[PDB]
């Protein structure tokens, strides 16, 4: 993807200049789609911007338009910065999708309610998988959204685990947003991880994780991971499973001491140095 | 109603179960208790969650004392399984039950014993008792003072 972005990219510092413009749609559609593979956000809106200052007098079929609005919402589902816009990009890029491709739609309507499954309302999810007009595009796609949708709902971890067994058979195929399923998986992790430690100061490692029936290892590698994140205090153990919680409140006193120290040192220093030019 | 209304002393229900059932069993007043259990679940779950809501009242009355209650035993003097009882710390944890503090090797529980800022709490104990001692010592101090005046 590497010599196919460069080359791409100096074929458009020689095309741009010549006629026909609708034709650049295509390499920098194609151009965006590859930032996202390398996972480059800001080249990906700086080649998307100069797609959109290049659509906007061109109005070339549907087909490069709603791609162009789809990978939008691909783009900024990336950063997670705001799932309303990106919704919006992913309806009208369904609407553009309508009736005229099936593999086309049924991935449309499964990044819908992908990007609207990242927020947390499965209510939606319902109400689109209930009415009849999406319904004659159901298929085996939609019944791990459905899967997902009620995992959700009913805040279970070990029925969405379930889901991510049974069905990896359409999720062997899953795109570059399985990391986000992941980090959608994380947070339900980190709510219940919350949940259930945050009123226990210290208790039996096998008394909280019966609850879960998991295995201690992914569990204690995530936890692992967030207390070396330092998001909040806490500490792991395997000998003993001891949880211990404490925190350190006066940290404006040693900051400012320290560095009245090394800026005083300075000052000595300079002192021994007018001192040592005076006398030797 | 004055058992409900402070200072909840841990009694048996059992002494309360025939009091509902004559309260079932008289008519002169409060007569529609069948009323009461005219539905097949809504009565059921009027009575586990009224004696739910009173086991984990008082609960809620003696968590105000620090005086370690030391529920494993108290487990043992109402005769209930402990399963249950993990289900009533499931109600705590929605009852904001984060001011407390567990142990891994036994069971007991501890409302207390926070990790004790010496700048807000001792400080604050040792003002209101050291300062309550000062006025308070001056008032009857003086007071009494006047007062063994009368005498002369």
């Amino acid at each position: 993807y590497q010599e196919a972005l460069h080359l791409g990219s100096q074929l458009l510092r020689e095309l741009k200049k010549m006629d026909d413009k609708a034709l650049l749609v295509e390499v920098q559609l194609l151009e965006s789609k590859t930032y996202h593979a390398l996972s480059n956000l800001p080249k990906a809106r700086a080649a998307l911007t100069s797609a959109r200052t290049t659509a906007n007098a061109i109005y070339c079929p549907p087909k490069l338009q709603a791609t162009l609005d789809m990978q939008s919402g691909i783009i900024h589902a990336a950063e997670e910065k705001d799932w309303k816009t990106a919704y919006s990009y992913f309806y009208e890029a369904f609407e553009g999708y309508d009736s005229i491709d099936s593999p086309k739609a049924i991935t449309s309507l499964k990044y819908m309610l992908l990007c609207k499954i990242m927020l947390n309302t499965p209510e939606d999810v319902q109400a689109l998988v209930s009415g009849k007009l999406a319904l004659r595009y159901a298929g085996r796609q939609t019944e791990a959204l459905k899967c997902v949708a009620q995992a959700s709902k009913n805040r279970s971890l070990a029925d969405f685990e379930k889901a991510l067994t049974d069905y990896r058979a359409e999720l062997r195929d899953d795109p570059i947003i399985s990391t986000h399923l992941a980090k959608l998986y994380d947070n339900l992790l980190e709510q219940n991880l919350i949940r259930v430690i945050e009123p226990f100061s210290r208790v039996q490692i096998e008394h909280i994780s019966s609850l879960i029936k998991l295995s201690k290892a992914d569990v204690e590698r995530k936890l692992s991971q967030m207390i070396l994140d330092k998001k909040f205090h806490g500490i792991l153990d395997q000998g003993e499973g001891v949880l211990i919680i404490f925190d350190e409140p006066p940290v404006d006193k040693t900051y400012e001491a320290a560095l009245e120290t090394i800026q005083n040192m300075s000052k000595v220093v300079d002192s021994l140095y007018n001192k040592a030019k005076k006398l030797t | 109603l004055l058992k409900l209304f402070t200072t909840m002393e841990l009694m048996r229900w059992s002494t309360l179960v025939e009091d509902y059932g004559m309260e079932l069993r008289k008519g002169s007043l409060e007569s529609p208790a069948t009323d009461v259990f005219g539905s097949t679940e809504e009565g059921e779950k009027r009575w586990k969650d009224l004696k739910n809501r009173v086991v984990e009242h008082n609960i809620r009355i003696m968590a105000k004392y620090y005086t370690r209650i030391t529920m494993k035993r108290m487990a043992q003097l109402l005769d209930l399984s402990v399963d249950e009882s993990e289900a009533f710390l499931s109600n705590l944890v929605v009852n904001k039950t984060i001011f407390a503090k567990v142990d891994r090797l036994a069971g007991i529980i501890n409302f207390q014993r926070p990790k004790d800022p010496n700048n807000l709490l001792n400080d604050w104990s040792q003002k209101l008792n050291s300062l309550m001692s000062l006025v308070n010592k001056t008032t009857h101090l003086i007071a009494k003072e006047e007062m063994i005046h009368n005498l002369q």
